[PDB]
């Protein structure tokens, strides 16, 4: 993967989001 | 005065796709959740291989868009949403979740081989080079069948139970200078892993040997001076951050789902005896055949034991010293790492050519 | 079963067209080759992929039926090889080109080719 | 259906001494169940669960066991404050359906 | 060690609908499972139905199905119990109970059947005084 | 493919010959469970059953037509002379109110006849 | 002109084989039927493949059909390893094996008639069929529809209903002497029980009964010129078993007769009937009469809906006459495998030019 | 069906008799 | 497949004729699935062990044809003797011993013999 | 002026030699050796045999030189393998000797034989002899095809074959060539002359052959001996030549014992031109006829074991002579006990291509 | 089998020995 | 019967090995089987292992195996012993003991378990003195 | 593994003598007792759990069959003083295990 939501996650860290997996990464 | 002739039995050949049949020697007397599943949706093996090596030819492969991939991705999903039954499973199709709850025994789960064969009238080709740096023409073809078996495994991080190369440690990728496609480095020899569980608190300590694996770390960051500018020195780093499925090296065994923090793997810098790490057993994971998480029993009681080789790497660029990352997580392209040396064609025996007759 | 004369087809590529024919002519010939309980599933799925290339094979041999000369290997019949499909000196042909290669000429003009074959079969009896 | 039967039905004991208890099951429940105290209108309390195994804050003087379809709870010294009501419900069942047994009535001699 | 104040006392009327709250408080919250329990006056305990907090997925009893609803939500970390088509007989004290379940938040649950804390119960009465 | 083998009838030769011609290339056209280890395979026999009793029948066809000369040529004439007693029809109109929709019926007991003769004449290039 | 030879033109030659079951069998109850169909007979054939057909006028002929007897002989031997009667009496010297003749339970199943490898089953689709006749549409399929075995007589039960009218369906018509089949096109249920002395009280739906027959009087009023008003006769007289509707139902076979069913004409809550056991049965299966054990103890309850009678008319001159009857056994499928047919692809056929 | 017999039962009904398959009818 | 060998016995010339005519309980269950692909495994194997000859008999000139003759003439050393007594009193099954170890050279000039058509057709 | 020609459809065979398989009718659930064995590598009998007779068309059969008795030679051993498994299994290969010697957990076990039919595979036929006076090496002059063969029952013996499967005209004597003093006659009987041994309820047991039948059935094979020999030079029995233990007596398996009944009283008649016992001790020490070596099984059952099977062959040796003659009893090889139940088969391969001179000339 | 000691015992009694199975018969 | 007579008591140091010798007469040689065992002072007896004579076939103890030898000889009827990597412990007195096993010598062998007859014991020292 | 009852057992004379030997599992029928007086060697008394050795006085006599087996002697007499040890030699290949003895006195 949920690309939005996966956005949200990372954004809390400082940093972006990336699909790569029914598997949420941060960049 | 020249005429069309016609003759049968040339040797000519086209790039197709079909779907070919999985085949496999089983025994259909266990009952391990693997057998099961091979001998019902597969074929007894070839007794005896049959392979013709060709000369002064050429071909170009490319490992970045095989179909045979596509369809192992989508056989062993069915393996595994057969085998493994999870006691809740939860996927949105959005969100408008939708729960489930069946069954939920114990099973038994070590990986077998698996060929891949050709239907009549098709053939595989190979690609017998050891220089192999992903694309381009390969001198060195050689006919076959179906090929050598692939335990198909899963694990994020670090591809483990897998074969290599024997020259050199190579490093391929879909195109460096892009800073967002993961790359698939191959040692030369395993760097063996002993990983289980005691007989108290639901806990796995991880041992690897040391001095076999920063001897065959080594070779490694030789290999990525070369592609580089032979300079600007490059690190080892833990991961970045997101969902702990990618930030760690899980995996599958026995039954069980391990988590091991090997955050203390990569942190050495190249400028020009045992180890261990703490995994863990979770029991609501992220699925990967779909969006959703599932949910399984507590585990077994005894102890736990399963022994690896790790024969191979995912890596991750940050777009100068650029030190490398261990990321992955998708789950497709760790079966590119053992299916690169193979393209499907067509053959066409039927051609005519100009000459004098009757 | 039958399935292993493609390969043996295609094993000589990569050659002169003559010794491919050659070999053709020779090789087409000399290629001429709950434990039993569990032999009763395995029989069928191993049945199937045995009796669909006997039939590939004979959706082959129907063309050469066509085409006037069916049982022969080397066929020559009589419709004159016009000139505009990609002429060439003949020895600039026979000498230096492989197969597949050659394929490649004549891959768009192989259905033209297909269908003339056809009423000069008809149109050599009247 | 996995049914669970009391038994005795009543067991009337007088101080300083011991009391037993056991509780009845259908089928194989191989470890799963605990025993409640119920007490006059206040919210019970859990002392076993797994059948071998004890809760925080408990005196020793308790103690359960049995395995199969039967089993068994014992105690030995009772204490002017110790009468009151006892369950046994087990949750060996996937999906969820825990049975609740009956209970026992406990008073002095 | 949390602790659950269950709702106060009630009285209804035949064919109705109820919603009961259980307050808890005193740790983290979706560490925990839940259970509702009823009891009828000198008869036992009857287990209703279960309620998972990091997977919202309950279940219920076969003879007590399609009238009655569990539900909570994390923000507020009150556990929701609803009962439909109520009657004059069926009217007993109901209960709040809980039990830890383990590191959840980090992917990791024992899924534990009994019930440790306990409320102090519910009165729910249907008349016609 | 009988259903074009045979869907082709009413019009003229013209019709039905220049389909069949292109139809003779045109002939191109799980959870498994341990229950049904009696039910798909001798439900599998018949299917195998069937496919293998077509390539017999064709082949013994092809085999049929090599003694008549021509084998493997879908609409074959060879050098042999037909007869004239052969229920005389005029010699113009054969072709157009003379159809095998007229001739099998005439002929429905006229096959045994036909199939003998052709075979008998062919022996005249037999003989050396 | 002269004679050419070709190879594919699609043309058939109907013929005849040995083909063969498909019985949806159980094989761990104990009954007859239900272990007939699992020791001599195969399961369902799981996803049947079908072809539909265009411009193709298919003559068929109901009275002309050869996918009976393969009924006709499996159905015999269902009666011969199922209801072995305890004097076995067959006049050749009535010779007879008496065997141990103990009770046993009964019901039947639907069986399915496939055709083997090499043959095709065609439809007649249409709802008009009147018995002959060149039937314009058709289908391909591998295996028959839903039938099922009643074996009775007067009566036929439990057949697909019809849609449209009562088609009636002769030898050719008005001879007097050819038992006519007619087809309903709506249910009426059946209910005769035994009550908790060799007798029963076998009851229709009444009220009924009347509402459908004032349905066929339009349609025989089809084939005649609505005038001269015609009624129903009773059975006028033969056997026992002719003049009755006799069968088997849980095991024992009963006799009802149902007279009360036809005392009307028609212009421009039930009935009990005599519907006694008996031990004393003349057999279908040949010719002979079979000596069975004594009547059961209990309770054995039947409910059989009849979905197609018989008539006849009276050779006289009017008025008419629609009296039961019928019996021959083999009415019983003509009626419910009618439209089917059996032929053999053959692709080579010669035409002169 | 036996006709002749099913012949010699229906006449004394006032009958003719014929074979209804392998039964004896009345006519 | 079996049941060719019916006329095995008869002499030559009655062979020649017929050849050119012959060219004109829970177990009840398992026990016809074993013994039915025991049969698929013989038939569908007798149809390649034909594909092979009808392509044989596609060298040497003749395929398709059942009796094909052609122009080779027949050495003295394999047994000349009366034609007359050779395709009368004599069974096949003892024709063949006495030609057994000359076949392999026949089919040798039956590849030779065909290539004078072969090249001397377009002469 | 005569050329050749090549037909297509000749009957004609050619003799070959491939590997068949099983078919034995077992229980599944039943737990003796046998019908546990038979039912791990082996199928199911065939439900509707197909037989089909030939005309006109004779034969050269041969059982000295067969190519099927290998191919059974190897599957008995490979039952026993896996079913006897001894205590002590001393296997010298001493090709002073190096005696290896593996030690196992030997149990008691039930042990009777069930018939085995052998079946051609996928491309082969099977040739019976119907005849009745098939002395052994000939013309056959009846020859019928076969898938399956006869009922085969794998038994075991030494001196007498046990459950042998009876001739019908005469007792017939089938040698490898006769008057050589080194080869194994082989004999038939028209009748069983049925034999009772048991051991009652001290390891020795008494062998029982009712009398009056033995000098009855040693009439008629005394005279076939004679039918090659000049009416003259009485013939007799005499008691065994003397050897190794198991050959001069008479031993077999019994329900999971090795009996040993001393048949010295049979063979003392001369011939000029109610019951009799046997003493059956068994043993626990035997020298294996699968290869070299001995065993060392457990020691006997408790309580009462019975065997009885009728007698249908012997086995006999000459001595050189010159008179008269004299035929002591031996035997040994266990190839013989399956050359006298497998000597009417063949195996053969079709092959239709035929070539014929003729007058053609083909353009 | 042992064919020689066959031999030996045979001869330690009189007579001639011969293979005849990893049996042992002194002739 | 037989007559058993063990070898002289042996003095021996650590490091070496052992050798004894239980003549035994009175009987045929081949028709017994023989089992050597040790008792060190105020302990319980040890069995060793057995060798049946006929067959050459010997066994050992699970806490011995490979490091003692048993073996005899038919041609002089007498039974040897020698063990191997000596330690202190093994200060004991050793006995001779054999059983009858019926006339083997025709292959009957009832492969007994026990001891019927006995020598007189046999002591031996192994130390530093 | 042999659990013997009791250690050693101390009884006057002229009374009877039962002692006891037990086992892990089924030794069905392979028990066999030694008697000893030290400084002397040991002799067998029983075998097969229910027989009598040779040259030996009726009173000797045990019983007992599955793992329980008890030597029961109903006088005791002079020569009764001494060690009585119980072997079993049931299992194969063959692993034989003694227990530990037991003493009778005064
Ligand atoms: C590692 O690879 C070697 C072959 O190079 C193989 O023999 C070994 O079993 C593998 N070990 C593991 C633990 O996979
Ligand atoms: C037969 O019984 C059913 C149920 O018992 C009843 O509904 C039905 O009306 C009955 N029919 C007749 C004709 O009595
Ligand atoms: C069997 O008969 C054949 C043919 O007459 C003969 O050659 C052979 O010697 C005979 N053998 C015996 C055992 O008599």
């Amino acid at each position: 993967x949920n690309l939005h939501f996966c956005q949200l996650r990372c954004k809390s860290l400082g940093l972006l989001g990336r699909c790569a997996x029914t598997y949420c990464a941060c960049v | 005065n020249l005429w069309v002739t016609v003759y049968y039995g040339v040797p000519v050949w086209k790039d197709a796709e079909t779907t070919l049949f999985c085949a496999s020697d089983a025994k259909a007397y266990e009952t391990e959740k693997h057998n099961v599943w091979a001998t019902h949706a597969c074929v007894p093996t070839d007794p005896n291989p049959q392979e013709i090596h060709l000369e002064n030819v050429t071909e170009e492969f490319n490992m970045w868009k095989n179909n045979m991939v596509e369809q192992m991705h989508t056989d062993i999903i069915s393996l595994w949403d057969q085998s493994l039954k999870p006691c809740v499973k939860l996927t949105p199709l959005c969100c408008n979740t939708s729960a489930i709850t069946q069954a939920c025994p114990k099973v038994s789960f070590e990986p077998i081989p698996i060929h891949y064969c050709a239907p009549a009238g098709f053939a595989i080709l190979k690609c017998k080079d050891k220089k192999f740096n992903g694309t381009g023409p390969c001198p060195s073809v050689s006919t076959v069948q179906c090929t050598h078996g692939i335990k198909p495994v899963v694990s994020t991080q670090l591809l483990l139970n897998g074969s290599l190369a024997e020259e050199e440690v190579m490093i391929r990728s879909e195109n460096i200078t892009n800073n967002a496609k993961n790359i698939l480095v191959q040692f030369n020899t395993p760097v063996q892993i002993n990983c289980t569980r005691p007989n108290d608190i639901r806990q796995a300590h991880c041992n690897v040997s040391k001095a076999t694996w920063n001897e065959t770390l080594g070779k490694v960051v030789k290999q990525l001076r070369k592609h580089f500018g032979n300079n600007t020195i490059i690190r080892f780093a833990n991961s970045s951050g997101g969902d702990l499925e990618v930030t760690t090296h899980s995996f599958n065994c026995g039954g069980e789902f391990f988590y091991c923090n090997t955050s203390g793997l990569f942190n050495s810098t190249w400028i020009s005896d045992s180890i261990t790490l703490p995994c863990r057993i979770k029991q609501i994971i992220n699925m990967w055949q779909r969006i959703g998480q599932a949910m399984y029993a507590p585990p077994i009681q005894g102890v736990i034991r399963c022994v690896s080789n790790i024969t191979g790497l995912i890596l991750t660029r940050d777009g100068t010293t650029e030190t490398f990352r261990p990321g992955g997580g998708d789950m497709r392209d760790n079966w590119r790492s053992e299916l690169y040396k193979y393209k499907v064609v067509k053959i066409e025996p039927l051609g005519v050519a100009p000459t004098r007759c009757k | 079963g039958i399935g292993a004369v493609f390969l043996g087809f295609l094993g000589a590529a990569g050659s002169t067209m003559g010794a491919a024919s050659m070999t053709l002519t020779v090789q087409a010939r000399n290629l001429l080759s709950q434990h039993l309980l569990k032999l009763t599933v395995w029989g069928i799925k191993q049945l199937q992929a045995r009796v669909l290339a006997v039939e590939r094979y004979l959706r082959d041999q129907q063309l050469l039926g066509i085409w006037g000369c069916s049982g022969k290997l080397i066929c020559c019949t009589n419709v004159p090889w016009n000139s505009s499909w990609s002429n060439r000196n003949l020895s600039e042909i026979w000498d230096n080109m492989t197969w597949l290669q050659w394929d490649k000429e004549i891959s768009n003009y192989t259905q033209i080719i297909y269908g003339l074959l056809e009423e000069s079969q008809n149109q050599q009896e009247k | 259906d996995i049914v669970m039967t009391q038994s005795p039905a009543t067991l009337s004991v007088s101080p300083g001494e011991r009391a037993t208890l056991s509780c009845r099951a259908s089928e194989s429940v191989s470890s799963d169940l605990a025993w409640y105290q119920q007490k006059p209108g206040q919210a019970p309390r859990l002392l076993i669960y797994g059948a071998s195994t004890r809760a925080t804050g408990v005196p020793a003087r308790f103690s359960g066991s049995g395995s199969g379809a039967e089993f068994t709870l014992t105690i030995s010294s009772l204490q002017s404050e110790d009468f009151a009501v006892y369950y046994c419900q087990q949750y060996n069942n996937w999906p969820p359906r825990y049975t609740f047994g009956q209970g026992t009535r406990l008073e002095i001699k | 060690e949390v602790q659950l104040v269950e709702s106060g006392a009630e009285v209804k009327k035949p064919g109705s609908s109820v919603k009961v709250s259980c307050k808890a408080s005193g740790d983290t919250f979706i560490r925990y499972s839940f259970t509702w329990v009823r009891q009828a006056p000198g008869q036992g305990l009857e287990w209703m139905g279960r309620i998972i907090t990091i997977l919202d997925v309950a279940h219920y009893a076969p003879h007590l199905q399609g009238r009655v609803t569990i539900t909570a939500d994390k923000s507020t970390s009150t556990v929701y119990l609803e009962l439909r088509n109520l009657r004059s007989d069926d009217t007993a004290v109901y209960f709040c109970a809980g039990v830890y379940e383990g590191e959840a938040d980090e992917g990791e649950y024992d899924n534990n059947g009994f019930l440790k804390h306990w409320g102090q119960g519910t009165l729910v009465t249907v008349s016609s005084a």
